[PDB]
């Protein structure tokens, strides 16, 4: 009526479906499959933008349901404001990959 | 409609399994029973070149352009009537 | 006799612009009538009307094709 | 990989425009042609 | 039979820089050029056939 | 048939063509007071220096312009459709008349009475006699009585064909098994003209339509000597 | 939009030479088989 | 190398660019067709002296405009190169499938062109009507090879159109909603929609039509049966969605152009917008036999015909509506593509009146199979399409290629364009009022004027499209390259430089959900 | 490095070879129909048979041996195949509307009647009956044959998919004798073309269908699905489900409503 002999993602899943897998289960998000939970967004407490590198673009909705997306590009360095809401982002660099 | 048997507790492997060899491959077999029953050739109608039919606007690709791709000597007459 | 006639009047069976089925109906009941009146020993003048109306509206070479196969036994309608 | 940048990411050469002129008067000139070519090609067929 | 995949797992994330339709190996080549010749001819052949049929040949 | 510059329809010739003018005159006017209302609104927001580029609200401005157009489209359909079901009304014609499309020209059939039919082919440009419409006389004419209502029954015998006249304001596909059926009512005499309106090959443009009609003495002479 | 001088100027004349040759690529063919219409038509 | 990224393509950018160039090119053969057609009515009597030479002609222009140059150019290179750009993905869904989509167009030409070299041609009209296109009076491979040109051409669409509809309901950014998507996103995936739904429609109608020619199946033969006027059903109930999914695109991109130019960060009215095109295309399934009104149809079908059409007046008419809203208040940028978009509006907005004229039973049985429906289609799909196409490339030519064109020279190529299509089509509402029969190679003497002027204005089209030709070369010629491009905070696309990379978004953007 | 979980695919001939294969097949078929030659067409059918089998390896390479099919992509293409087969039902329907154009209005060239004169329909209750209760068993074992993999059970996975394979083989041959054995052909004026178009369309597809099936049956054995992912799996039970509700429709509609 029952057996065995399927393998598991856990024993065979491999390249990136693995690595999505791993990640996902460390409650981590490398490759941004989660819509990142917004900061007051204030100077003292800016939104913090995980980048591989030294600029990422933002896209900021401003006011829920805006179907205005304002986008932008997030510099390392001093903390930028959203060109229309003037809501804060601050860039946080690299790593990812061990 | 419910059917008229009950199960659903749980819908799992051994649930489609019982209904594969209780339900339907029981069907499957008295279908087939019943089929292989009631076959039996059929005595082939009266020609008549009825102009709606045996249709010929061009000529088939293939074998001497009359005759239908899986033609029946038996029962698909030509244009002209049956087959010698 | 209560004939006179001009040309088809309208049938409230066929009050749409394909005329097709009145032509045909009109046909088939002037030959299936003038069948019955040769039949049982009758005058086929009772099955005028419908010669009259198949007469206007249908194409000559829609009768004459369906006359010649009438008599070649492949007419597809019941008669 | 592949180049980038102007002039870079097309199938065809910019280097030299007047290079590009032919190029350019043989692709559209071809296209615009050939409807003319195949009027003449029925007309002579019969 | 007994689960492989590991193993065709270790041959196609081999890095050698080929591409997914030629990381079997020389197969995959062969295969690769049959179909592209195939493919290739064909179409010269047809275009010899379009030439035949636009003419009247009376 | 039309006339040299014309911009319009062509006179009506019955009843229904001369309906149909007037309900296009109505169309026609919102046609162009929508036009021209959109072309000057257009000039109207590209010359102003002033300007208001923030969010605009919309839910009040849609409801004039979701509500106006569709009061509009109301105002045409009424007229429209009132034409549409008049044109449908039963008329009892005294008269019926079939017409075969064929490549490239159109037979005739009166046969409430006598079998009478023939042929109706275009004049060749070459043959026309002096005065003669090139591409749209033809050797035997539709002649039909004035002032009586006629059923015409289009069909044809090979392709489809389309029988219009658009002085009367009718057009009626040919299509082969199938017998469309028309109602043709002239209030003047005169000769009409029509072409072949469906795609039908080589000699499309080449199998007109010409109806001539006369009183309806002269139409039952007509008759008796065509047999 | 803002851009960089041309890197390769194209002056008057070099765009009298380039509309011509552009305007005599879509002329010339057409306009050849256009000609002998009649040499096609009944030959 | 070459051959690897031209040939083995599996990026949106360059797969983009080869619709772009094969529709530029379509569109030199399309325009070439159109000047035979105009060249043989400029002057009563013949030219051609073959009058079904003449009916190939009038039907491979259309074939090649419809197929081969607008929804390659709208959906194929516009859809490719902005759509992935616009949501910030990686690529397409399916971006080996998407170099298929393309690669079916090159052949589905060559069957096109085929079928005008043997036999006679096909001279049946786009709408391929039987018995007409039947074996019997179309014998031979002629409107054989045409049907096959359209399944290729049917598949290749299908296909694009799953790979659009994937890629922009999965691939948008985690906090991105539908209601925070461009409109021309919007647009095009109404358009795969309507491509996805009414494409097999037309491909189990012609395979019908294929059958009837050569298995001996009487679909539409009415001697087995058959019924000339399903085949008409089949084809329009796919014909009218074709003409919505012709223009929608534009739609999308007129949208983003006036939105632009105006200075605007948005377009007037997003949400009535959106709207909008689902109606449009709703409605669009619903109205495909006014395309039949002569063909002998019930009086109360009519009626019904004439509602449902009329009905799209009025989501249209938001959209034209809320243009012009976009552009109330703007500070108003004079550049080329914005002449376009306004020439778009305006000329689009007549083809569409009359459309609604044509909508009206009655009014049709005289308007039908006239040049007045030829002047309605080539004022909403001709220059409607055109415009929004020019309007768009010169627009986005920067970004795709990286250097600028001279704007002087691109409004110069307007205003002939302008005058050429009036010059050439207006006078078509005159002829057809009056009587003239469309598919026409010939016509009685009373019509002389206005067809003279109409195939005078045809040349001074095509004098435009040889100075865009032109234009195009002295951009790659001086190479002026792009430095800044404004309001870059509300336009996706031009935010990785021009051209950008070959791979773009490697990062995803950040967008929070808040 | 990317970011994202999406999948770049690897420059590929495939889509290339295909084109052209559309092109030989198309070409191939007027060789045949006008110049009386298979050649193209012999050409065309094995090059489109390269094609697929190579590309649909390079998808099982991509995922089961690659890992690129992360939940994004896997989630792409479910729409993918669900948009697919909305198109299939769309080609259907087509037939389906002509079927029901005619048979509704009966010109009087079949004698005004359906079925037209002169036709006598194969019994509903007979072959088409069984050819029912074969599909519908076998939608009943594909959904063990799925249970079964999601339970990680491998032999009842295998043995459920094999009779399911059985089956379509089944209903096949049962459709081929059924044809040879109709004293109508396609030849037969509106209602042979209809009832062999449609059906015969449908009958590709249980083909085309099985054969997934098959392919599907030999990833099992080499252990390709995790009880956990196996989308080609799915697809193909979504396309035989498909697969049967065309023939419940066809049942229907031709073979017992128009009899
Ligand atoms: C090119 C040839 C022109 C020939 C002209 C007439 C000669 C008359 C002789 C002598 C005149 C007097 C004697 C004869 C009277 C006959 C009345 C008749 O039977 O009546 C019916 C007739 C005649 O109707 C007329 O009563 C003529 C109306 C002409 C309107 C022309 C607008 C032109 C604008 C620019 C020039 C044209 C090209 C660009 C057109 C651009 C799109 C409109 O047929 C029509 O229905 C034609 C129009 C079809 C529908 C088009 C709808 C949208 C059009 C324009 C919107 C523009 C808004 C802004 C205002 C306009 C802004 C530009
Ligand atoms: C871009 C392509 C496109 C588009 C968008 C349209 C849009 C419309 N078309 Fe057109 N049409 C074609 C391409 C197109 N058409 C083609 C190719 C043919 C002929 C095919 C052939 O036979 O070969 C054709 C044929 C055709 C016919 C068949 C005519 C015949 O053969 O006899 C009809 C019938 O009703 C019609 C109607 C309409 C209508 C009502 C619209 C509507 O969608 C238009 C709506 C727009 C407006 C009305 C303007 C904007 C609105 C406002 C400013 C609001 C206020 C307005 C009012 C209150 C009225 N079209
Ligand atoms: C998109 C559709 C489209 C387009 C653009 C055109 C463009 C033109 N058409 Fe049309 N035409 C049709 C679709 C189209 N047509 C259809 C569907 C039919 C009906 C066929 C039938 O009856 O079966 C038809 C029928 C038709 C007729 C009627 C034939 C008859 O009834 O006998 C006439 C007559 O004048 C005509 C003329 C023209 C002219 C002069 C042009 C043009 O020359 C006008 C100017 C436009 C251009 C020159 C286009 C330029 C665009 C490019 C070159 C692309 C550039 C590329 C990039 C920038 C990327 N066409
Ligand atoms: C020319 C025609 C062509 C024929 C048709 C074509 C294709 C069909 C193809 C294949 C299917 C046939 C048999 C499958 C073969 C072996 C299964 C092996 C496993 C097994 O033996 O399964 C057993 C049941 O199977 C079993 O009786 C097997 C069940 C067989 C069922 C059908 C027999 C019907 C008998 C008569 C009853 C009719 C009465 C109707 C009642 C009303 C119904 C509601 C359960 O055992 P377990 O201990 O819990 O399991 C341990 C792990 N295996
Ligand atoms: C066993 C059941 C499964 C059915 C299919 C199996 C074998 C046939 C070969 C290919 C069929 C594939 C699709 C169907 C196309 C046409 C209908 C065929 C259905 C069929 O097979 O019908 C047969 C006719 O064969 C004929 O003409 C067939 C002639 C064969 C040539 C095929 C014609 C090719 C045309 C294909 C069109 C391609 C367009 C598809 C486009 C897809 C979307 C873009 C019926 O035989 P008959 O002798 O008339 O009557 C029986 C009397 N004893
Ligand atoms: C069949 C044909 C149909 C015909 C169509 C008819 C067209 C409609 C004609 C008129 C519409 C009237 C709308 C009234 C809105 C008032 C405009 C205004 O002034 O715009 C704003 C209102 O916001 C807002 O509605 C947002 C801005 C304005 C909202 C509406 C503007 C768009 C109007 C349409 C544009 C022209 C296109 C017309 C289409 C034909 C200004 O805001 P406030 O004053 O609060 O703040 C300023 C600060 N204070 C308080 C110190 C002054
Ligand atoms: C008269 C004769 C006319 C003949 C015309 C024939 C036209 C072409 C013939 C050759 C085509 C076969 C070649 C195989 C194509 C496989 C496509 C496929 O399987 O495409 C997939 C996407 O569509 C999906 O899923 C779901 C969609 C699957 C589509 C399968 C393709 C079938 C093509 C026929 C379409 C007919 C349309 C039906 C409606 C009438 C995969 O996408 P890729 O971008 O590859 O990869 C993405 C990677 O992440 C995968 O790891
Ligand atoms: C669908 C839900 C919305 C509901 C709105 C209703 C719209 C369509 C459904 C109605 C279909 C049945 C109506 C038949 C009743 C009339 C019978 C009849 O007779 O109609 C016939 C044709 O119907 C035929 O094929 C009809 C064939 C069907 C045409 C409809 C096209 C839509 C199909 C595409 C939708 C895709 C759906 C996806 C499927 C899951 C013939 O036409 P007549 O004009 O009579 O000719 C007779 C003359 O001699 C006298 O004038
Ligand atoms: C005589 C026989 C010849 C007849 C011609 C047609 C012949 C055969 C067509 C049969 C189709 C076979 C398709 C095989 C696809 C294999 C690749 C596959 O199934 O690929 C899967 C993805 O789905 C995917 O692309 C899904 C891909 C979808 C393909 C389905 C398309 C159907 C094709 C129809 C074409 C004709 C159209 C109709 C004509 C009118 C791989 O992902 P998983 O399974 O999750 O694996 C990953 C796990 O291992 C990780 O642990
Ligand atoms: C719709 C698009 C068409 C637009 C109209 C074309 C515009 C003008 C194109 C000019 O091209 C030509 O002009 C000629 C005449 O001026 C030809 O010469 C020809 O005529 C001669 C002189 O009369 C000869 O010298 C040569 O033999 C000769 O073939 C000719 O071949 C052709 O190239
Ligand atoms: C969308 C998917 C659909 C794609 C198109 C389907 C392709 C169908 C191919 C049909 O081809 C065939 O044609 C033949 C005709 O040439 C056959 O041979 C035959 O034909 C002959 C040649 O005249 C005779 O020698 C023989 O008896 C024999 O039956 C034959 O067996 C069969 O394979
Ligand atoms: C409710 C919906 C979305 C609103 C949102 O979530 O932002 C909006 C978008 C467009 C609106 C529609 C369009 O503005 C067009 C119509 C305008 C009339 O004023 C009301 C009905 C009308 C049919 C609208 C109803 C409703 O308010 C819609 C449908
Ligand atoms: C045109 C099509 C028939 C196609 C065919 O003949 O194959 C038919 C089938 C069902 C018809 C519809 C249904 O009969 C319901 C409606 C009935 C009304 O009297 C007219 C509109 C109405 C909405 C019809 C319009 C049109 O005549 C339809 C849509
Ligand atoms: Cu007869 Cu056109
Ligand atoms: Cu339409
Ligand atoms: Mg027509
Ligand atoms: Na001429
Ligand atoms: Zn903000
Ligand atoms: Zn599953």
């Amino acid at each position: 009526a029952s057996g065995g002999g399927v393998p598991t993602d856990e024993e065979q899943a491999t390249g990136l479906e693995r690595e999505v897998m791993l990640a996902a289960r460390k409650g981590q998000d490398p490759y941004n499959i989660l819509a990142p939970k917004a900061t007051s967004g204030t100077k003292e407490d800016p939104n913090l933008v995980p980048s591989i590198t030294n600029k990422r673009i933002v896209g900021c909705i401003c006011e829920e349901d805006n179907s205005t997306v304002i986008w932008f590009w997030l510099h390392k360095g001093e903390a930028q404001r959203c060109p229309s809401c003037g809501t804060h982002y601050k860039l946080v660099p690299h790593q990812l990959a061990h | 409609a419910s059917a008229a048997k009950g199960d659903h507790g749980g819908t799992g492997a051994r649930t489609w399994r019982f209904l594969t060899f209780g339900l339907a491959l029981p069907s499957v077999a008295l279908c087939t029973l019943n089929s292989w029953l009631h076959s039996g050739h059929r005595e082939r109608p009266a020609f008549i070149p009825y102009h709606h039919l045996r249709i010929r606007t061009k000529p088939f690709s293939w074998g001497d352009g009359n005759h239908t791709f899986f033609h029946n000597p038996r029962v698909n007459p030509l244009p002209t009537g049956y087959e010698k | 006799k209560i004939k006179n006639y001009q040309t088809a009047p309208f049938d409230s069976r066929f009050p749409n612009q394909n005329q097709t089925r009145n032509c045909w109906q009109n046909y088939l009941d002037f030959h299936r009538c003038e069948k019955a009146m040769t039949a049982k020993g009758g005058d086929v003048s009772v099955c005028e009307w419908y010669r009259r109306v198949y007469k206007s509206l249908c194409p000559i070479s829609w009768v004459s094709t369906w006359d010649d196969r009438r008599a070649e036994g492949t007419f597809p309608g019941k008669i | 990989h592949y180049e980038e940048g102007p002039g870079k990411n097309i199938p065809f050469s910019v280097e030299n425009k007047w290079r590009l002129l032919a190029m350019m008067t043989l692709f559209f000139g071809s296209g615009f042609a050939a409807p003319f070519f195949i009027v003449r090609h029925q007309l002579l067929k019969k | 039979f007994e689960n492989r995949v590991a193993e065709k797992q270790k041959l196609f994330q081999e890095d050698n820089g080929l591409p997914v339709h030629l990381k079997g190996g020389a197969t995959d080549n062969i295969l690769y050029r049959v179909t592209m010749t195939l493919c290739l001819g064909g179409t010269l052949y047809s275009l010899y056939c379009l030439g035949w049929a636009s003419f009247p040949h009376k | 048939m039309a006339y040299p510059m014309q911009l319009g329809f062509q006179d009506a010739t019955s009843p229904i063509m001369e309906e149909l003018l007037h309900f296009h005159d109505h169309t026609l006017m919102i046609v162009f007071l929508i036009s021209s209302l959109v072309l000057y609104i257009i000039s109207l927001m590209l010359t102003t220096k002033l300007t208001h580029t923030s969010t605009m609200d919309a839910q009040e401005v849609e409801t004039i312009w979701t509500i106006l157009p569709a009061i509009i489209l109301i105002l045409i359909a009424l007229p429209s459709l009132r034409i549409l079901y008049m044109m449908d009304e039963i008329n009892n014609p005294s008269l019926t008349v079939k017409t075969m499309g064929h490549q490239w020209y159109w037979s005739y059939e009166y046969t409430d009475y006598e079998d009478l039919s023939f042929d109706s082919y275009m004049i060749p440009t070459s043959e026309l006699k002096p005065g003669e419409l090139r591409l749209l006389e033809v050797d035997n004419r539709v002649v039909l009585p004035m002032e009586m209502t006629i059923r015409m029954l289009v069909s044809s015998e090979d392709v489809l064909h389309s029988w219009a006249v658009p002085s009367l304001g009718l057009k009626t596909d040919a299509i082969p098994g199938r017998l469309n059926q028309t109602t043709l009512m002239s209030s003047r005499p005169g000769l009409y003209y029509g072409q072949c309106s469906e795609i039908c090959g080589s000699n499309h443009s080449f199998m007109p339509i010409v109806l001539e009609l006369v009183p309806l003495k002269y139409f039952e002479k007509w008759s008796a000597s065509m047999l | 939009i803002t851009a960089k001088p041309a890197k390769t100027p194209t002056s008057p004349k070099e765009q009298a030479i380039g509309l011509s040759v552009t305007f005599l690529s879509f002329l010339l063919p057409a306009g050849w088989v256009l000609y002998h219409l009649d040499n096609y038509k009944k030959s | 190398m070459f051959i690897n990224r031209w040939l083995f393509s599996t990026n949106h950018k360059d797969i983009g660019t080869l619709y772009l160039l094969f529709g530029a090119w379509a569109g030199m053969v399309g325009t070439a067709l159109s000047l035979l057609i105009r060249a043989e009515l400029g002057q009563p009597g013949t030219l051609l002296g073959d009058d079904q030479i003449y009916n190939v002609v009038v039907t491979a222009h259309a074939f090649v405009m419809i197929f081969f140059m607008v929804m390659p150019i709208m959906i194929g290179g516009f859809g490719n190169w902005l759509v992935p750009l616009m949501i910030g993905a990686p690529d397409m869904a399916f971006p080996r499938m998407n170099n298929m989509s393309f690669w079916l167009l090159p052949p589905s030409f060559l069957l096109l062109l085929a079928s005008s070299m043997v036999e006679a041609g096909a001279g049946t009209g786009w709408t391929v009507y039987p018995p007409l296109a039947g074996n019997l009076a179309h014998a031979g491979a002629s409107v054989d090879l045409t049907i096959f040109s359209l399944h290729l051409a049917g598949v290749s669409s299908i296909l694009g159109a799953i790979n659009f509809i994937t890629t922009i309901i999965n691939m948008k950014p985690p906090a991105m909603s539908q209601y925070q998507t461009p409109l021309f996103v919007w647009s095009v995936m109404i358009t795969a929609v309507l491509l996805l739904l009414s494409l097999p429609v037309l491909a189990a109608g012609i395979t019908m039509l294929l059958t009837d020619r050569n298995l001996n199946t009487t679909f539409f033969d009415p001697a087995g049966g058959g019924d000339p006027i399903l085949y008409q059903h089949l084809f329009w109930f796919f014909g009218h969605p074709e003409v919505y999914i012709l223009i929608l695109p534009g739609f999308g991109m007129i949208s983003h152009i006036v939105t632009y130019y105006s200075g605007k960060k948005e377009p007037f009215g997003y949400m009535g917008m959106v709207w909008a095109m689902m109606s449009i295309g709703f409605l669009g399934f619903i109205v495909w036999a006014h395309h039949m009104f002569t063909v002998g149809m019930d009086v109360d079908t009519r009626a019904y015909f004439t509602s449902a059409t009329m009905i799209i007046a009025i989501p249209t008419g938001v959209k034209v509506f809320s243009w012009l809203a976009t552009l109330h208040g703007g500070n108003i940028k004079w550049s080329p593509a914005m002449m376009w978009a306004l020439g778009f509006i305006f000329l689009f907005t007549v083809g569409g009146l009359t459309g609604i004229v044509l909508a009206n039973s009655s009014l049709d049985i005289v308007l039908h199979d006239t040049y007045y429906v030829v002047a309605h289609f080539h004022y909403v799909l001709s220059m409607g399409a055109v415009f929004a196409i020019m309007g768009g490339f010169v627009h986005w030519f920067p970004l795709f290629s990286g250097y600028t064109l001279n704007d002087t020279w691109a409004k110069i190529h307007f205003a002939i364009m302008f005058v050429g299509v009036n010059m050439t089509f207006f006078p078509q509402h005159f002829l057809g009022l009056s009587g003239m029969p469309r598919r026409y190679s010939d016509y009685p003497d009373a019509y002389t004027m206005w067809n003279t002027i109409s195939s005078m204005g045809s040349f001074i089209s095509l004098t435009a499209v040889m100075l865009m030709v032109f234009i195009i070369w002295e951009a790659f010629a001086s190479k002026r390259e792009v430095l800044t491009v404004d309001l870059t905070t509300t336009n996706l696309e031009w935010l990785n430089g021009c051209p950008p990379p070959y791979h773009t978004f490697e990062e995803p953007t950040y967008v929070n959900l808040k | 490095h990317q970011t994202h979980a999406y999948h770049m695919v690897n420059p590929s001939p495939w889509p290339l070879t295909g084109a052209l294969s559309a092109l030989l097949m198309t070409s191939g078929l007027t060789m045949w129909f006008h110049f009386n030659s298979m050649t193209l067409l012999m050409i065309g059918l094995t090059t489109n048979m390269l094609t697929m089998y190579q590309w649909w390896r390079d998808v099982i390479r991509e995922s089961t041996f690659q890992g690129h099919h992360t939940p994004a992509v896997q989630k792409g293409l479910r729409y993918g195949m669900i948009l697919f087969i909305i198109s299939e039902v769309l080609f259907f329907t087509g037939f389906f509307w002509a079927f029901y154009h005619s048979s509704l209005a009966p010109t009087p060239e079949l004698g005004g009647c359906w079925p037209p004169t002169g036709i006598h329909p194969l019994n509903p209750l007979e072959v088409p009956l069984l050819n029912t209760s074969v599909l519908l068993a076998s939608g009943v074992s594909i959904t063990w044959a799925h249970h079964s993999l999601m339970e990680g059970d491998r032999k009842h996975m295998l043995q459920a998919l094999f009779i399911t394979i059985t089956l379509g083989v089944y209903f096949t041959l049962l459709q081929a004798s059924e044809y040879y054995e109709a004293p109508f052909t396609i030849s037969d004026g509106v209602y042979g073309s209809t009832f062999f178009v449609a059906t015969g369309f449908h009958g590709l597809h249980v083909i085309i269908g099985s054969t997934f099936l098959i392919v599907c049956f030999f990833r099992q054995l080499k252990f390709h699905f995790t009880s956990n992912h196996h989308f080609g799996f799915e697809a193909a039970a979504w396309y035989w489900h498909f697969v049967d509700v065309v023939w419940l429709f066809l049942y229907v509609s031709i073979y017992w409503w128009g009899s």
